[PDB]
């Protein structure tokens, strides 16, 4: 999180929190309450984010769920909006804690690799990511808006 | 200021060597600025020549920003 | 240009010699590919390329915050000299560094040390060196080296 | 490392669920004491030197025989190095209180660190007695509300060596 | 490296004097122009990929030679070096944008790229047209005001390669 | 300052700014102003401060200006007032970058072999430091008051 | 001790001691009385070295008793004189090992971070040592004068 | 390390004594012995190879085995390693002698050397009786008392591996 | 590096002579000045401190611009630097002057600092005249015979800086 | 030499050299005088050392100066005798020095990897050595032969 990341820079110098750090975290901690506002609302539509950037997906690219695409069939349709589940909890864990590490540690970090291993084509994941944040940022305000599309944006360039 | 580059000749005085060492002998490295007096004590202490450094990335005289 | 395969097989040794293993997931490569870029128009040396893994925010999490700063010592030392904390003046020494001014002048600490100098040079990446002397210094670092990650 | 907020994540990410009402209240929870951490962080940071000097003094008042001849801290380079000990625990302490999270204690400090002392023959007692005094002048520094945050964070360091 | 604000310290320390109303006015504008900057850097590094693609595209499409036999980027290798060298002045223009001052740029681009570029034989006007291809994608991209702030510190990486 | 070092932080890995980074960047930038007239007050007041910090330091600790003391004498003493008018504006520097990284650059990095070169001693230092942050704090509101603090309490703690 | 360190050099090397350490051993081997006479005739003289010396630190600096100074008091007082006292014992420890290592290891490795947490002025620690040379080269020949006062010159040199 | 000065010195020092007496007394006794270590030490390192020479042709005499094909002292390599070692033993040993202390012998021989050996299928008796060897030849040329001398760290050493 | 006495092996040696009369009386002449240098080395490592102190005072009363805004020694990191320079300087010159001979300044001192100074932009005369100011003060606390021997190797360092 | 072996050693740590350091450096200006006259003995008898050891050596080794040998020839004894030359101004310089360093930086690195580019027996250049010293050490009298032949004894074990 942001204290985690502002306590792991102050010891790698072996020192306390300078006055920046401590203000970062001030405003980190005071702006929480929005920031938990915006995950419960991620969280109470999921579903209908789900299904709606799924839609959005299979619309710009049939190929997907055409015979021969990675997501042909019910059971591989299920197995792909339940990876847009998972980035979206993803996405909720980083509005909580104010900064993409869960999201990094928990869905980058080895993700060309996975995805490699499962035949899943990453400009797939970036289009799909990119459906999920329009979606989600339509169920928003402009100003927590921006901040979740940031950490859709992280996702998508991790994805590319 | 930031960083130096510096070309240095590092002659052997304790053996002579088997393999060719001349990746080791000539050569011209970028340091960065605070590595420099610790780099430069050691070239002088294995006995080696400094042909040359000079400033690359930054400005002399800077207050901040270094 | 030329002898581009021998060049990036030193690259990945000096990645598994840094981190213990490949870090293809953690994407180093690209986290890296202006300093590969640099060592590649030999601009800089190779034990330049080595500062600045050691010295990396990835190093820092793979082995310098989930340790203790004695475990710091001799990891680090693993990695960069080849063998186990030597003996207390060296674990004192490196010890204080770590109390005082922290990660990166630590690394920096080890690696602008003599014995670095005189063992690795600025051309090769450092390797275990089955030291016989001094006393303890050859079974510790076979019980580091015999560890996996 | 793990402060509370990554504490929750990691527990609703084992369980594959997105956060519930109980989650939002421990976060709401760690929001609602983070001013007050901060706080307590910045005057430790402020006062460190301070805290160092009172918490040494009071412990080589308390056992005198510890900075005298045949004492583990008697000589200029024990004295330092059980000087730094404490400086040592009174910042990672402070981290952890700012983290609400005593792991960053595990995995820090408390590792191998009895090892280390039994090997050098520090006594562990003294060196619980002087996390006990700094824990004293950290609180008294800091005011009743942090004061009783601090001291867990101290007293799981003391346990630990303890 | 040195931004705005950091400019200006540093003019008026090496003058010892305070801020005067001038140096307030140069802060005011730096702080005013801050959003802007900040939105323009989160578009760029959403479309960063993106911007690369079509930027390569444009540049090996006016110049096809490049990329058949005999061009400098005809190989995987030599391709691959040139989107990566294209990805390095996208990514530090990004940052001097954000900074608001192009001393990184020539601190940490452009010191010796003008001579190491000559001796690998790489083309300057090529590379300076693939950059003028980045500022047009990225002009597009970003916005009329964001495009000139791009446009600048584009132009003063085209300047410093010829 | 917060920008310069966003930046090298993304730099070390090779990446655009994170989220996080660019949600630290826009902190900075919005209290722009407020610590701006921050800084215009303690730059209008220096002289009263530098003057009251003066008499409270050498009411506090009379040995220096005491025979044997390192401020004995006129230019002694009018030496001591210009290192406090140095680290004042030190602090209005790092108060408008929002970090204390021109207060290292300048006259932090080097301050303890520069003063043990000039016998001066640092609880000295670090008293001298406490009378500014006291009289300037009094001249700002509560808010501003409290952020100069933390930008003086990191000098009184980097100087001993 | 001198043999210490003559077998510490020639371990580095991996080798036996040369004929030049054998003789430099044999040379204080024969010097061991002289140094023994010397060290007695310091530690007889035990208590008037401390007071002498003492009273002229305090009159050279007055400040370090006067109020606000590190030794204001009587038991302040008495905590400098027993830290001059043991200065003065580890002076007749280097002079019967030959060399200034346990001086080293006794009272000069950490000093100054003691010396810091303390808050005791190393200056003021040097003019102490200073004139523990004075008063202790008094009360000895020229030739035995020589090298005690080059271990106080090892301490003041230490110490500053 | 630690010689007979420093010991003394070292055992006044942990009671925060000036020396005593006894202290000068025992100082005296070491410094009567010191030109008898020197030429102990001497004539021990003028004649170092030989005796390694005459140790291992004993050692080598009474254990074929060790140096029969599947040997732990059979290679060049491993019966390298072997001679190399009786020599940093008779070099510690006359380390010992000439600082009158067995300190060094635990310090930097000692420690972690039965570990080192069982790790490594080296006899540790075997390398017991190559010690033994070594005592009888110096013994033969130091003369008599230096022969009792040099014994008592060659039994320390002798007592350590077993 | 090279002392005098190495310095005469070396000049034998390139010639392929035995050493005649004027070599061994270049060596008693070395031999004899031995006292005077360890005394002039002894006094200097008890006052390298408060030389490098007084010189420096020195060199900023006569250049106060150095160590004001605007100079090449204003800040606590330029100043340190410049003292640490000092302190080097002195440093390297008592080894000079033990060792009779300028090797060590060449090897070790002068290798590369005039173009490393000229890239720093460090003003060369400052240097000059604080190399004389350190020779001043040593000369007054070593007296006569130091001082000109000292005087040396200081007008050494001097001109190489020059 | 033992001055320049001393101030390296320091230069190492980056100090002045020790009180100790600095006996050691008197005890090596003291014993000078004794290693110039040692050395002007061996200079002066150069001629008669180098035609009773060339002498000696090939009446040891007839097969040197035997047809097949490396040594026959008028022009090859003259330059196995020129090497024995060499090999004595390297003694009587490691004489002055008191150690081993001039004889070791001119005639022993390499020394193996020259004699075999030169045919040369090692076997016969240690024997050569061998009878060298016995020759010298005869010249000598009893104080001088010991540090005599420790030079002689430490090039033979560089040549074997
Ligand atoms: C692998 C390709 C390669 C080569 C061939 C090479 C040559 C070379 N020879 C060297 C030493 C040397 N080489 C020579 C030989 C020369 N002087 C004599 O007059 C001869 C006429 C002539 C040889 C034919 C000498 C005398 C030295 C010692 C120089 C010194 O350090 O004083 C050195 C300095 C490094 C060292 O001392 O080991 C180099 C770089 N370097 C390379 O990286
Ligand atoms: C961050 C986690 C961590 C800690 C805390 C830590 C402590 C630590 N303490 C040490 C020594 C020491 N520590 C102490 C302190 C103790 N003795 C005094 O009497 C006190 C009662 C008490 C302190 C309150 C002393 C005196 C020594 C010196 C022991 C010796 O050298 O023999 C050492 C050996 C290195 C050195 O001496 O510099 C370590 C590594 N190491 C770690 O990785
Ligand atoms: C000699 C080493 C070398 C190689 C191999 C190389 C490949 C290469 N292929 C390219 C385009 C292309 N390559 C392909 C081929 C792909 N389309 C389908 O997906 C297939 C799976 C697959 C073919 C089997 C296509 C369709 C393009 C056109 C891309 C575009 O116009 O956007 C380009 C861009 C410029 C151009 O069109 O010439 C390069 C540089 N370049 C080199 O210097
Ligand atoms: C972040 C600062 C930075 C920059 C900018 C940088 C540029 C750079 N590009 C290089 C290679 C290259 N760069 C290019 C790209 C050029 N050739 C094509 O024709 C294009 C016209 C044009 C790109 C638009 C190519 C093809 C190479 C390979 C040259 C070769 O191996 O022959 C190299 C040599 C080392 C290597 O091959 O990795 C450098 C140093 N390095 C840096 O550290
Ligand atoms: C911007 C960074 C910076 C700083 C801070 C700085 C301080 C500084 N203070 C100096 C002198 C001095 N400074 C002091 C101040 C001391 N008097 C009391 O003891 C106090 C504890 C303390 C001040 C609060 C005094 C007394 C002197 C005169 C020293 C002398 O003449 O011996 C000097 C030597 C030149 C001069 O006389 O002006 C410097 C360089 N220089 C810098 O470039
Ligand atoms: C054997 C190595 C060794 C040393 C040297 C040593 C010094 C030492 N001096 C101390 C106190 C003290 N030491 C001094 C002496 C200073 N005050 C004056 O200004 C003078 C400049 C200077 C003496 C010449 C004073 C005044 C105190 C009392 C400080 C206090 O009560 O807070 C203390 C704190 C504990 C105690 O008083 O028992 C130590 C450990 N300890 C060691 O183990
Ligand atoms: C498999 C690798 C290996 C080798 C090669 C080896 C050699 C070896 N030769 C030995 C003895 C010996 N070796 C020789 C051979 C020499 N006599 C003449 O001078 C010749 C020049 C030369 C042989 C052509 C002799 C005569 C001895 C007896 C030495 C003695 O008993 O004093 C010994 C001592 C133990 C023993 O006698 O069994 C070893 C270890 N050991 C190994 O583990
Ligand atoms: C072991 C021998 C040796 C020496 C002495 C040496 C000097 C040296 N001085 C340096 C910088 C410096 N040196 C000075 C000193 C100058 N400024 C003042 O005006 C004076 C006139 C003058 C000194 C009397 C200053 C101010 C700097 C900092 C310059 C800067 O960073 O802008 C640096 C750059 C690295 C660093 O700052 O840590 C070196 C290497 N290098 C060596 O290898
Ligand atoms: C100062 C350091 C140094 C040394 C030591 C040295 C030795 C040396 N001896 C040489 C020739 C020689 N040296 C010898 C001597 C051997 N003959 C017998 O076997 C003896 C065992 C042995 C002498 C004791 C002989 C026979 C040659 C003639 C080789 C030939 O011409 O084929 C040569 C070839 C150049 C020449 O002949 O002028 C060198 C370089 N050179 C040096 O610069």
């Amino acid at each position: 999180s942001v204290v985690t990341k502002a306590i792991v820079s102050a010891d790698a110098e072996a020192r306390y929190l300078s006055p920046g750090e401590l203000d970062r975290i001030r405003g980190f901690v005071s702006s929480g309450e929005r920031r938990l506002r915006v995950a419960q609302t991620l969280t109470e539509s999921r579903e209908r984010i789900i299904k709606q950037a799924g839609d959005q997906l299979f619309q710009k690219r049939p190929d997907l769920v055409s015979p021969g695409g990675n997501a042909y069939g019910a059971e591989r349709t299920a197995s792909c909006l339940r990876d847009l589940d998972y980035y979206l909890r993803l996405v909720t864990f980083g509005i909580v804690a104010g900064d993409v590490t869960p999201i990094e540690e928990i869905g980058v970090i080895g993700v060309k690799e996975m995805y490699r291993n499962l035949e899943v084509p990453l400009p797939g994941m970036v289009e799909a990511v990119k459906a999920m944040k329009s979606v989600a940022t339509g169920l928003l305000s402009g100003d927590d808006s921006a901040e979740v599309g940031y950490y859709f944006d992280y996702l998508a360039g991790a994805l590319a | 200021t930031r960083l130096f580059k510096v070309t240095a000749l590092i002659p052997s005085y304790k053996k002579v060597r088997g393999g060719r060492e001349l990746q080791n002998t000539y050569f011209t490295k970028l340091v960065e600025y605070d590595r420099w007096f610790a780099e430069q004590q050691r070239i002088q202490k294995q006995g080696g020549k400094i042909l040359s450094v000079k400033m690359v990335a930054g400005k002399p005289g800077l207050n901040t920003g270094v | 240009l030329a002898s581009r395969t021998e060049f990036d097989a030193l690259i990945r040794a000096a990645y598994r010699q840094v981190f213990e293993r490949d870090m293809d997931s953690y994407r180093i490569t690209e986290v890296f590919s202006v300093l590969e870029t640099k060592l590649r128009n030999r601009e800089i040396t190779t034990k330049e390329f080595i500062q600045a893994l050691a010295s990396s925010d990835l190093y820092r999490k793979q082995f310098f915050e989930p340790y203790p700063p004695t475990k710091n010592v001799e990891l680090s030392l693993k990695h960069l000299l080849g063998r186990a904390t030597k003996d207390q003046a060296e674990l004192r020494k490196y010890n204080q560094i770590i109390a005082t001014q922290g990660f990166k002048p630590f690394i920096n600490a080890i690696l602008d040390s003599k014995e670095y100098g005189e063992v690795f040079g600025d051309g090769t990446v450092p390797y275990n060196r089955y030291p016989t002397l001094p006393a303890a210094n050859f079974p510790n670092t076979e019980i580091l080296y015999n560890q996996l990650t | 490392m793990q402060d509370a907020i990554t504490s929750v994540i990691n527990t609703y990410d084992v369980q594959g669920k997105y956060f519930d009402t109980s989650a939002f209240d421990k976060l709401k929870a760690y929001y609602a004491t983070g001013e007050l951490r901060v706080r307590a962080a910045g005057t430790i940071s402020a006062n460190a030197a301070t805290i160092i000097k009172e918490a040494s003094a009071k412990l080589f008042s308390n056992q005198p025989d510890l900075v005298r001849p045949g004492g583990n801290a008697y000589t200029t380079r024990r004295y330092a190095a059980c000087v730094r000990d404490m400086d040592y625990f009174l910042r990672y302490a402070t981290y952890a209180m700012l983290a609400g999270d005593t792991s960053i204690l595990d995995e820090r400090v408390l590792n191998g660190l009895k090892e280390t002392y039994n090997s050098l023959g520090v006594p562990i007692s003294s060196t619980v007695q002087g996390i006990q005094a700094m824990k004293e002048v950290t609180g008294s520094l800091v005011g009743s509300g942090a004061a009783k945050e601090m001291g867990v964070y101290f007293d799981y360091l003391s346990s630990g060596l303890s």
